[PDB]
């Protein structure tokens, strides 16, 4: 649904 | 193996060979701490150890997009507290600028939003600002996207007025990729070609804990040497292998990024070039004050 997100 | 020895001097000799033509830098907050901009994980000085006052559910919530859209005031208070009096790039930024000037820099992938890469003279083509920038801001409404400059944002931040869009009254957010926001398409466009042709990875000032950025270290060919310049080891589990019996390509220079870039520049024959670059550019910045 979206491009990869910033995740910790 | 492409490195003759797992040292900074070996990396320098490799960079002077004709095999090393394309260098990718992967950088994080550590390359800007000497410029007065704190990092996140460092004890006492790091941002995650200095957020008890904002009374957050968890330290990263001040940087998570859903929390921001619910409660933006802590973020903008922290921004007022942290806004630097001067934007001066570091010796590490100017080392990357020297890589550009000598045609060795394929790309700098940065996690920083401070624009110091641009100020040091890296152009848009040279940069993957993987997590955006503070320089521009936008209304958060997807059907509005009114853009606001750093002057408008800074005025709203210091006047302690939460930035609101003049057209639809929505929140105005700096163009930072908050946690939970997707990285820009340019990241995924560049990586495809960049990591097939990279001859050297130079990782500087990052703990390599935030994804997908950290995974970049495993996109390089298995023969590509990887040099870490960082206060601590990072990226170990195709992770970093500095110390094992099978180590063949990963070098860790533990210390200050500025010191390691001075040492590598000197080993390459660039000591005076880097000194002159830093002096001239810091003088130009102090002049344009
Ligand atoms: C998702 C997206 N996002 N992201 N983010 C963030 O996160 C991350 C972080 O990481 P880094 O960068 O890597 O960092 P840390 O963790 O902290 O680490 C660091 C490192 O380094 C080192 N050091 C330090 N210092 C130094 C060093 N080394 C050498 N030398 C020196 N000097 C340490 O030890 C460690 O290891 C990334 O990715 C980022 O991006 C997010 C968030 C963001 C936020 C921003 C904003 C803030 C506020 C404002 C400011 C302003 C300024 C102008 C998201
Ligand atoms: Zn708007």
């Amino acid at each position: 649904e979206a491009l990869p997100k910033a995740t910790g | 193996r492409l490195l003759d020895e797992l040292t900074l001097e070996g990396v320098a000799r490799y960079m002077q060979s004709e095999r090393c033509r394309r260098v990718i830098c992967l950088v994080g907050a550590g390359i800007s701490t000497s410029a007065g901009i704190p990092d996140f994980r460092s004890p006492s000085t790091g941002l995650y150890d200095n957020l008890e006052k904002y009374h957050l559910p968890y330290p990263e919530a001040i940087f998570e997009i859903s929390y921001f859209k619910k409660h933006p005031e802590p973020f903008f208070a922290l921004a007022k507290e942290l806004y630097p009096g001067q934007f001066k790039p570091t010796i590490c930024h100017y080392f990357m600028r020297l890589l550009k000037d000598k045609g060795l820099l394929l790309r700098c992938y940065t996690q920083n939003i401070d624009t110091l890469e641009r100020i040091a003279g890296l152009e848009q083509e040279d940069l993957v600002e993987a997590h955006g920038t503070f320089y521009t801001s936008h209304c958060v409404s997807a059907s509005c996207r009114h853009e606001y400059p750093l002057s408008w944002m800074k005025e709203k931040i210091f006047s302690e007025v939460t930035p609101k869009c003049e057209d639809c009254q929505s929140l105005v957010k700096p163009d930072i990729v908050f946690f939970g926001e997707s990285l820009p398409a340019r990241f995924f466009s560049c990586m495809q070609s960049d990591f097939l042709k990279v001859d050297l990875l130079l990782v500087m000032g990052t703990s390599l804990q935030v994804q997908p950025f950290a995974s970049l270290i495993s996109k390089a060919p298995l023969s590509t040497p990887r040099l870490l310049i960082n206060k601590e080891k990072a990226g170990q589990s195709g992770g970093m292998d500095f110390d094992s019996k099978k180590a063949y390509r990963d070098v860790a220079w533990l210390g200050e990024c500025d010191q390691g870039c001075l040492a590598l520049a000197e080993l390459l024959g660039w000591k005076k070039e880097l000194e002159d670059l830093v002096r001239r550019e810091h003088a130009s910045i102090d002049a344009q004050s």
